[PDB]
């Protein structure tokens, strides 16, 4: 995250870290939308232009973290995957179109104070809430500038769909949405290396919980002025994640 | 920079 | 049925740093 935050104890229990098992290492983010379903972005686990194509069995997710580093004992939680699930039609040839992947775990998490899951959108909830200038939080513990000791967070407005496109040569679709400031209003703030994955969210104000919108998926560069971050949009591949919970639990 | 997490997982 | 109550927020009614300036966004 470029000009984030450190967050607060318990700011994102949804959060999830992806850990390579050899050699320890930050993979991505991810999130917890269950006690036993993490999602990601289909990037962090399969991206042949730079020969990423890993198994279960290469990972790890820890839960409840707040240290990058720390092994925070009593606090996170450590799981192992039973399978992961891309969508049929993620787009990594081109513009990371359907950018989305869930990870079933072994065995169950607990929930904690510092372990809870995210909720995800509804069609109504969506349509109220993503719309331009509404702002989401992104967390992560990527890099700082194009690392953190902890967790860090920003708070970025959602773009217009034309302002979006006009920033980029890349072809953006339905499945993807911008956010962060324009060079004119001052404040900045992006997702960068290694917060890919993680999740893009909003409170309600009806309901007053948090609901994941968007997945960390793209940029050119970070935190560049004219540029913004590109995020799956979660609730228009909702039908595939339904799907996929439903058929294999 | 990462530090070792218990053998068990 | 839970999901998206933060133990040490929203199940508190205690607010985070930056909260308000989603809602205030929300307009
Ligand atoms: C369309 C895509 C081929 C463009 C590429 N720069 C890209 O962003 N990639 C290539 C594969 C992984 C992903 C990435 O780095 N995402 C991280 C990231 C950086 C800045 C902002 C965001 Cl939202 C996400
Ligand atoms: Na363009
Ligand atoms: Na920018």
């Amino acid at each position: 995250i470029v000009e984030g935050s450190d967050a607060e104890i318990g700011m994102s229990p949804w959060q999830v870290m992806l850990f390579r098992k050899s050699p320890q290492e930050l993979l991505c983010g991810a999130s917890l939308i269950s006690d036993r379903w993490v999602l990601t972005a289909a990037h962090c686990l399969l991206y042949p232009p730079w020969d990423k194509n890993f198994t279960e069995n290469d990972l790890l997710v820890r839960i409840g973290k707040h240290s990058r580093t720390r092994y925070e004992r009593n606090i996170e939680k450590i799981s192992m995957l039973e399978k992961i699930y891309i969508h049929p039609r993620y787009n990594w040839r081109e513009n990371l179109d359907r950018d989305i992947a869930l990870m079933k775990l072994k065995k169950p998490v607990a929930f904690s104070d510092y372990i809870h899951p995210v909720c995800l959108p509804d069609r109504e909830t969506a349509a109220s809430l993503l719309q331009a200038g509404y702002k989401g939080r992104v967390t992560g513990w990527g890099n700082l500038k194009e690392q953190p000791s902890v967790l860090q967070v920003v708070n970025l407005p959602i773009v217009e769909r034309p302002v979006c496109k006009d920033s980029t040569r890349i072809r953006i679709t339905d499945n993807m949405f911008c956010a962060g400031y324009k060079p004119d209003e001052g404040k900045r703030g992006d997702a960068c290396e290694g917060d890919s994955g993680g999740p893009f969210v909003m409170k309600s104000p009806f309901n007053n919980r948090w609901y994941q919108m968007g997945i960390v998926s793209w940029g050119e560069g970070c935190d560049r002025d004219g540029k913004y971050g590109f995020y799956t949009h979660v609730f228009r591949l909702k039908k595939w994640i339904q799907k996929v919970i439903d058929q294999f639990g | 920079d990462f530090e070792e997490i218990p053998e068990e997982y | 049925a839970d999901c998206g109550l933060r133990p040490l927020f929203e199940k508190k009614s205690l607010e985070d740093k930056t909260e308000r300036e989603l809602l205030e966004s929300y307009i």
